[PDB]
This record gives C-alpha cells, sequence and structure tokens, in this order.
C-alpha cells in the first residue's frame, strides 16, 4: 500500500543528494 | 503564459531525448534543455539501480496512472522544492514514459501477431503445405 | 608488457569511476588500504552512454566475454559489463553483510540494553546529556 508515497519518498532522498552536490 | 509554454517545450524535449536515448528514434532554451538532459542522465546514472520497473512497483493499472503519478510527485515535493527534486521530477516522468511505450509496443506486437497468426493457420497453412512448405519458399527466394 | 601497465591503469580508472558514480566512492582509496587522462575521460563518457542506451544483461567470466566478441563499441561494452559486474557484486555483499550486523546489533540492543534505557530516562535523557 502507498507504493507511490514510498517511491516518491525514495526519489526525494535521491533528489536531495544530487542537490547537495549541485 | 510564454513561460508556461516553454515548460511544455522542456518536458516534451526531455521525454523525447529519453526515448531515443533508450532506442525509440522519432539564457537560451537549448542551454536549459541540454543542462536538463545531462542532469537527468546523472540522476539516472547514480540511482536507477534501486528501482526495478516503476510501473510494476507502483502497480499502475490503466485507470490509475495519473493518480500514481500525482501521488509520487506530490510526495517528492512533500516539504519543499530544490533543483535536485525538479531533476528527479523530469527524470521520473521520463522513466514512466519510456516504460509505457515499451509495454505498449509489446501489446501492439502481441495483438497484430495474433491476428496474422490466426489468419496464417485458418487460411494460409493449407496452401503452404500443398506447395512444399516454407522450404520451397526459401528455394524461390535466395 | 609496458603498454599492459596502461591497460591495467585504464581498467582500474574505469571501475573506480563506475563504483563512485554508483555510491561507492571509497573505491578511489581502497587499493591504497593494502594523454592518458584523455583516454580515461573518453572511456568514462563511453561507458556512461552504453549504460544509458542499454538496460540490463539479465574465471567463468572469461567465457561470457568471448561471447561479446571485435570493434570499439564492443570494447566499450566489455568495460561496461565489468563495471556492471563489480557494482552488482558490491551491492549483494553490502546488503548481506550490513543486514547481518544490523540484525545482530538490533537483536542485542533489544534483548540486553532496552530494559536499561527505558529505566534510565529513555533516549530522551541520552539526548539531554548531549
Amino acid at each position: 500500500e502507498q507504493w507511490a508515497r514510498e517511491i516518491g519518498a525514495q526519489l526525494r532522498r535521491m533528489a536531495d543528494d544530487l542537490n547537495a552536490q549541485y | 503564459s510564454h513561460m508556461s509554454q516553454s515548460n511544455r517545450e522542456l518536458v516534451v524535449d526531455f521525454l523525447s531525448y529519453k526515448l531515443s536515448q533508450k532506442g525509440y528514434s522519432w539564457i537560451p532554451m537549448a542551454a536549459v534543455k541540454q543542462a536538463l538532459r545531462e542532469a537527468g542522465d546523472e540522476f539516472e546514472l547514480r540511482y536507477r539501480r534501486a528501482f526495478s520497473d516503476l510501473t510494476s512497483q507502483l502497480h499502475i493499472t490503466p485507470g490509475t496512472a495519473y493518480q500514481s503519478f500525482e501521488q509520487v510527485v506530490n510526495e517528492l515535493f512533500r516539504d519543499g522544492v530544490n533543483w535536485g527534486r525538479i531533476v528527479a521530477f523530469f527524470s521520473f516522468g521520463g522513466a514512466l514514459c519510456v516504460e509505457s511505450v515499451d509495454k505498449e509496443m509489446q501489446v501492439l506486437v502481441s495483438r497484430i501477431a495474433a491476428w496474422m497468426a490466426t489468419y496464417l493457420n485458418d487460411h494460409l497453412e493449407p496452401w503452404i503445405q500443398e506447395n512444399g512448405g516454407w522450404d520451397t519458399f526459401v528455394e524461390l527466394y535466395g
């Protein structure tokens, strides 16, 4: 359940690494 | 209004760039596009491993693609926006798109194959066997 | 003999590049725990593009490569495969090893340390001390 929430959360953590490095 | 249309240009460009890249040919903007393309490439190069099939993992049935998309993206921006997230946004969309076109290609091939193969057996296989089979076709051609 | 040193230097540069890219940046300094720059960079960009174009491949390894082969594109596929191979293998062992330790830590912490922590102000007082 809430696979979309789970996955969107994973993307968010990944997205934040990329942003920290610019 | 102009800025809203340019966003459409960006998305379409990214989705197209992703599709051909995966083997489905067919200040200034171009700087932004290439930058977006590259940033997306880096994102996928770093993280793609964690995901299998996004469609599968999301349990996308036809009536729930839009919802699943919106749900994912909303969680992605849950507590704010940065460029990393926007990159993941474009990146996520592209993975969906490529995944969809892939699945649909299979669907279309599966159908037409069935139409043709049914015809072949019900209408053409008798004549093929009367005339020496496929071996005699190959003799005639080559 | 001497050119083979350059080949081993390229192979290492590629694998450490791929591993870092994949989140294993200690790969740069792991061998230490015991124009070439143009060729390296060229080969790096090449392997990136190969990986982006193609999704997955679904000393016994020496037979698998004999299948893949001879032109530049295959030499690039060769390098990409090797990196893919490492990365997968580093993944499998990391997950296995970490989950073992994590299990042992979590198992011990709950079986032995929990009654002492709940009794001693909890994780709150821990934070309070720090």
